[PDB]
Formats: structure tokens, sequence, C-alpha cells
């Protein structure tokens, strides 16, 4: 059926070249213009412009132009959007959107956008990949883990290998003003839980190849 | 064009919401709304229905449920320039809940963090709605507005909010408490060698 598959998150260091794709399936490729659109974090819709797959004919929003440029491939039926000099005001999701919602009538011939794709998250920064660095909490009773300063925020905690599923909150991140990611996971225990058995908190962090394993006592 | 949309409608379920996006010479240009759940791609759009005054285009939900709860945004297209344009947003509540209380949970430094050399304090916030809050923290009954880490409310898998914020100090000035603000009951904690 007719969907558009964009590529995965980019992670990218500005000054770089950031191209994002959008592949097309369920339908006959040529017929129908393509625009991209972006969200800035939390933000609104910000139109970017439109590709035809046919002729090759671009349009670019007037705030998105010489930076910026679409791309058609047809022999394998997928569009591309071209950040080629990125900047850290840059990041943001960006999504491409089919033009297959037929039209009402002359006045108002416009194709609206009904087919969208999953989009594709653009982080731009400076800051360098770092592994975290975990603190164990001391302290019904809580206990916890601080794992600081690591790019990017992608990571996973668990608690004694998959045992502690129940009582366990991993909060959000934060981003601080050095361009690095926090974030603290807590426990809460019944209040005599400590001596009967001790807790080890265990970090996963992939883009560093970072593991670490905390025991975690008062 | 730009298109004039209200940041923020509130509704109970059961009830009827109405968006408005407002431009002009919206005569014979047809706008079209789209529904973005949160963390989703954005969808174009029984109880959906719409109009246009030629002035103002609407968007109505009859009888709203909690699936009906995103950001709305409208959009037309200026034949004129060829440049599409869209709405500012709109966060749709749906009143859903109940007031809640956070649940502050204030955390000491690893000891290795002062071996390291730093100073770091952890106000854990969770279980707290409506979404905002005002932290502020303190040195001995002290403001402290130097080192503050905070986050945006975020929604909870139990649909409740949860933020934490953090404390970017010296071991030099640790052993030399948290205040959280919710609709004026505020919420404390301690800070102790």
């Amino acid at each position: 059926q007719v969907q558009l598959v964009q590529s995965g998150a980019e992670v990218r260091k500005p000054g770089a070249s950031v191209k994002v794709s959008c592949k097309a399936s369920g339908y006959t490729f040529t017929d129908n213009y393509i625009h991209w659109v972006r969200q800035a974090p939390g933000q609104g819709l910000e139109w970017m412009g439109w590709i035809h797959p046919n002729s090759g004919a671009t349009k670019y929003a007037q705030k998105f132009e010489g930076w910026v440029t679409m791309t058609r491939d047809t022999s394998i039926s997928t569009v591309y959007m071209e950040l080629s000099r990125s900047r850290s005001d840059d990041t943001a999701v960006y999504y491409c959107a089919r033009a297959g919602l037929e039209p009402r009538s002359v006045d108002y011939y416009f194709y609206g956008l009904d087919v969208w794709g999953q989009g594709t998250a653009v982080t731009v920064s400076s800051a360098s990949t770092k592994g975290p660095s975990v603190f164990p909490l001391a302290p019904t009773a809580a206990l916890g883990c601080l794992v600081k300063d690591y790019f990017p925020e992608p990571v996973t905690v668990s608690w004694n290998s998959g045992a502690l599923t129940s009582g366990v909150h991993t909060f959000p991140a934060v981003l601080q003003s050095s361009g690095l990611y926090s974030l603290s996971s807590v426990v809460t225990v019944p209040s005599s839980s400590l001596g009967t058995q001790t807790y080890i908190c265990n970090v996963n962090h992939k883009p560093s190849n970072t593991k670490v394993d905390k025991r975690v006592e008062p | 064009s730009a298109l004039t949309q209200p940041p923020s409608v509130s509704v109970a379920p059961g009830q009827t919401a109405t968006i408005t996006c407002g431009g002009n010479n919206i005569g014979r240009k047809r706008v079209d709304w789209f529904q973005q759940k949160p963390g989703q791609a954005p969808v174009l759009v029984e109880r959906f229905s719409d109009s246009n005054s030629g002035t103002t285009a609407t968007l109505t939900i009859s009888r709203v449920e909690a699936g009906d709860e995103a950001d709305y945004y409208c959009q037309v297209w200026d034949s004129d320039s060829d440049h599409v344009v869209f709405g500012g947003g709109t966060k749709l509540t749906v009143l859903g809940q109940p007031k809640a209380a956070p649940s502050v949970t204030l955390f000491p430094p690893s000891s290795e963090e002062l071996q390291a050399n730093k100073a770091t304090l952890v106000c854990l916030i969770s279980d707290f709605y409506p979404g905002a809050v005002t932290v502020a923290w303190k040195a001995d009954s002290s403001p402290v507005k130097a080192g503050v880490e905070t986050t945006t409310p975020s929604k909870q898998s139990n649909n409740k909010y949860a933020a934490s914020s953090y404390l970017s100090l010296t071991p030099e000035q640790w052993k030399s408490s948290c205040q959280v603000t919710h609709e004026g009951s505020t919420v404390e904690k301690t800070v102790a060698p």
C-alpha cells in the first residue's frame, strides 16, 4: 500500500552535510509532488519546499533557499533533501509528505498532503561523543543511579540484569549548557530492603561502547 | 499569507471543541487540517468536521475522547507565490485527569563525585499534574540561581508528568535544600553533610 519510508536518525557535527532520503512505495511514483517540511524541537511545522519526481522541478521556501537542495532518483523511487553545511540551529525532525489528495475546483488547484513519512530526526551538535559517568545514589526507601555527561542521549538503564522491573522509574534526560546529556533512575523499595539484597544498576551506552555495572550501598 | 492560530484549547471529554485558524482572503482557498499526536508524524484528516467563514476556518471535534489529544495545524497555499503556509499550532488538552501532587526526591553526592572534585544535587519530581512546576534551589535558606539545570515536564506511561533538576556546584561549596512549587503548594527537602 501507499507509504513513504524515510532514512534513519542522524547525529552530525556542524559543517557536515546531512542528506535525508524518502522512499515511495505503493503507488506510481512519478505521479505526485513530494513536499518537505521540518519541525524544530517541540515546535510547529515549517514548509521547506517541494519536488516533482517526474520533471525534477523544485520549489524552495524563501527561508530555505541556496543551502537546501531536493533531488529525485526514480530508478529506485526515492526523493532526497540535503543540507550541505549544517548548523546547530538545524537540529529538528524532518518530514516528507506526498500530495495525493485530490482537488475540488479550479479556484484552488492544490493536491493535499495525505500520506506522510515517519520523520527523520537530525541532531547537529559540536559536542563530541562521551561515555557516561555513573554515580550511585544513597537513600519506603529510595535508591537509584545518576548518570552524567554523555552523548548522545541514546542509552538504557536496567537493574540487577533484568531482575528489578517493579519499582523502577527511569527519568528523562536533561540537556546541559555544555551540550552533554544527563539523567537519573530511581527505585522505591520497602524501607528494609537494603539488608536482604544489595542492588546493582546497569548502564548501557551504545554510542561509546560503554557498559557499567554499579553496586549501590549506603 | 500568515495563519494565526490559538496556542491552546482545553476541553472535557464527551464535549465539542473548535479550533480557529484565522487569515485573510481565505475566500476560494480551502484550509487543510493536520493531527499530530506527541512523538508521531502528523496525519491528514465522523466527529471531525470543518468550516470556513471566508476569514476564519474552523476544525470541529464533537464528542471528544482521549485519542483526539494532539497538536492540530492548519495549512493553505498562496497561489501567487507558490508557498505553502502552516499555522502556529494548537495543543489540545482533554481534561481527563484530577489534580495531583509532585513526589520530590533529593539525593546527596556519591562521595566518589567529590573524589573527582564535583558536586551535583539531584531533585527528582514525579507524578504531578497539571504539567508545570517552578523549581527553585536554595543553599542554607538563601536562593541559588547558578548552575541550575531543569527539564520540560514529560508525560509518564501512567499518564502523569515527571521532571528532574540538577544542581551543578563544587565540593568546596558543598559542606559550607530543594523547593518545588506547584500551584502555590510548595514542597521542600534537605541538604546537609
